């Protein structure tokens, strides 16, 4: 099996985001420098075996990816990665209410799709992920399931 | 021997407490008062918050008696509490009974906790099956 | 190499056992006839009573074939077996087909009982969990 | 260290089921297939996966609560049992326990929780009577 | 968090009724007599992970003691407490039935209220629990569980 | 209880074994009218099997012929364990076996003369 050459890109947004260099996430995966460089450029195809492995390298779920590559089969592109800081803090909080609240645990279909709703939300509102605590994420989020 | 940490929200309600010594779960009782027509489902608060240890579950399993007696069982038996969680524990009951409602009251117990051990197992994907 | 101590209450039907090694489950039989409307449910002796070793507990499964098949299914799944209960097993059945009727005859196999450790954990009540712990 | 559990993908469209919190009790498992049950109807509904139960250890297939709640969605079966030697496709025998409302499964959807838990493989010894 | 004061008063009763000094109460529970007795004057109120410790020294079941509590809150007495003897008889055999008969072990609702209820018919048939052996509770016990 | 005796000889006279053969394994030694297995010669779930048709018709049809059974049997537990058709829809794997040689048999089909892929057809009809 061998993943589409759009993964080398995700992975190299993904490795700058995180501020990891080459040679740390070599370390981390166990890929060489060298694996990892052809993989970013596209001068070979990620196996679908190896990107479970990149996803615990970069401490990000492998489904996440998964879910970013099929936005580019899509739309051509990825805005959820474009966004990547956006999507990651309103992840948190999402995240956060799932473990931490009844009205969350019990309800919830997909942390990932109420992650990209509670944002476009806020969007309509015009209001910025960072300007906003829990509470105001957990009042939102328990609509949206409701 | 080993405490699993419970937080009581609704101080109205005792701490539940395993009846008898080698009995595999303690009973939890209701924080509310619901009518269940038949065929409906309903999400109940048992007024209590709990920390299952790491490597270990919470299990909750529907009571024997109400079930046959009455058709009273949980829609997501049995319900999984994971280790990380810490909001109230709530129990998704049904009444599988075709024509009689079900009254529960606060009070009643409509439900019993399990903790077990679980294998944290390691997925690792293989190409074809070797084993 | 547990043991489980168990008593053919019913003579006339087969001792459960493990049909292979790696089994989890051994298979219980109906002591009687049922027949179940749509929607009905019924209490049938399995003619056994077992003794789950302390610090363990008994588990009461349906199996897949008459679940996916005809419907066949237990209200209050999975059955919890004490280690003090010394009883019949019994089985609480439902049919949950809208439409045709499920005739359980005596013989037929109608749960899987498993066998698992459980923790006998005692409850404390603590005044928050950022107190003591997560 | 850790219990390793070998997963094939029969359907690679599928991404792979994962442990998404350290001490999370269960891995989601994802439709393989688009499926209507209408109400009290069932569907026994393909996964694309395929695991390596470790002998003394049994797969335990439970539903996911809010699809449970909220649409009424649950497992006929439940809990389900994967056995140790089992090495074919994981099937989740889904039923709609909503009088009223049809559901609509989506291939990708995240259907039930696989749990690994160690199982006691005991000798059953008769006996005439107890102790 | 402490239960209110009441306690105290069941711990007490339900303490001579198994004929225990302070001493043998205080050599199981970890308690000192001093704690022990400005619990059952109402000096000092007994905290919610006491009464469980209280339950086990005692030799009975903590839910026993919150539903005799209830009966105070309700009728302003335990009727119950008053004649433990009575209870303590019957709650044995019922225990006995529950663990050790199909009939009882997956139709019973609530030991407590059925040991309650089984009084009663004791009681208006004029019979004593004093009188009755494990085979006549029975009897009377499946029939209550329809 | 007598009835094993049949059973555990005539495993042995079709096991192509000895009395001495078998009478080395577990333990004429201590064989007489002759389960703890005979080393697990057969699985003792099969063996309590064979007793439960002793119970029901007064002899075993299968033990009558074990030659063709045992072949059976292993082809019926590959379906199980390896095929998502069998396993979520089977109701006992020796009934079904039983059940496949019987139509076998009226079929004038041979069980020693047939592969896998033919058996798990049938097997995967009478499942259904």
């Amino acid at each position: 099996a061998e993943l589409p050459t759009h993964y080398g890109t995700i992975i190299k947004t993904l490795r700058k985001y995180m501020k990891l260099t080459q040679s740390k996430l070599s370390e981390r995966t166990g890929f060489s420098q060298n694996t990892i460089s052809n993989h970013e450029n596209g001068n070979r195809n990620i196996g679908v075996n190896e990107i479970e492995i990149y996803g615990k390298g970069l401490g990000i779920p492998s489904y996440i990816l998964h879910r970013i590559s099929d936005e580019f089969k899509e739309k051509g592109y990825s805005p959820t990665l474009n966004d990547f800081g956006k999507f990651d803090k309103m992840y948190s909080y999402v995240n956060k209410a799932y473990y931490n609240d009844g009205d969350i645990y019990y309800s919830s279909y997909d942390l990932y799709d109420e992650t990209i709703k509670l944002l476009e939300l806020l969007k309509e509102s015009k209001i910025n992920v960072n300007d906003i605590d829990y509470d105001y994420v957990l009042k939102l989020y328990k609509q949206i399931l409701s | 021997s080993t405490t699993l940490a419970i937080v009581r929200l609704d101080p109205g309600l005792p701490l539940p407490s395993r009846a008898h010594d080698g009995d595999a779960g303690v009973d939890l009782y209701s924080a509310e008062d619901v009518e269940l027509a038949p065929g409906r489902r309903a999400l109940v608060r048992t007024g209590v918050a709990v920390a299952v240890p790491f490597g270990m579950v919470g299990l909750v399993h529907p009571r024997s008696g109400l079930a046959t007696r009455v058709g009273l069982s949980i829609v997501n038996s049995p319900g999984t509490i994971d280790a990380g969680y810490r909001g109230e524990i709530k129990v998704a009951l049904i009444n599988l009974d075709p024509a009689a409602p079900i009254v529960v009251h606060r009070g009643d117990r409509i439900a019993q906790l399990l903790v077990q051990r679980v294998e944290l197992v390691e997925l690792v994907e293989v190409s074809s099956f070797d084993e």
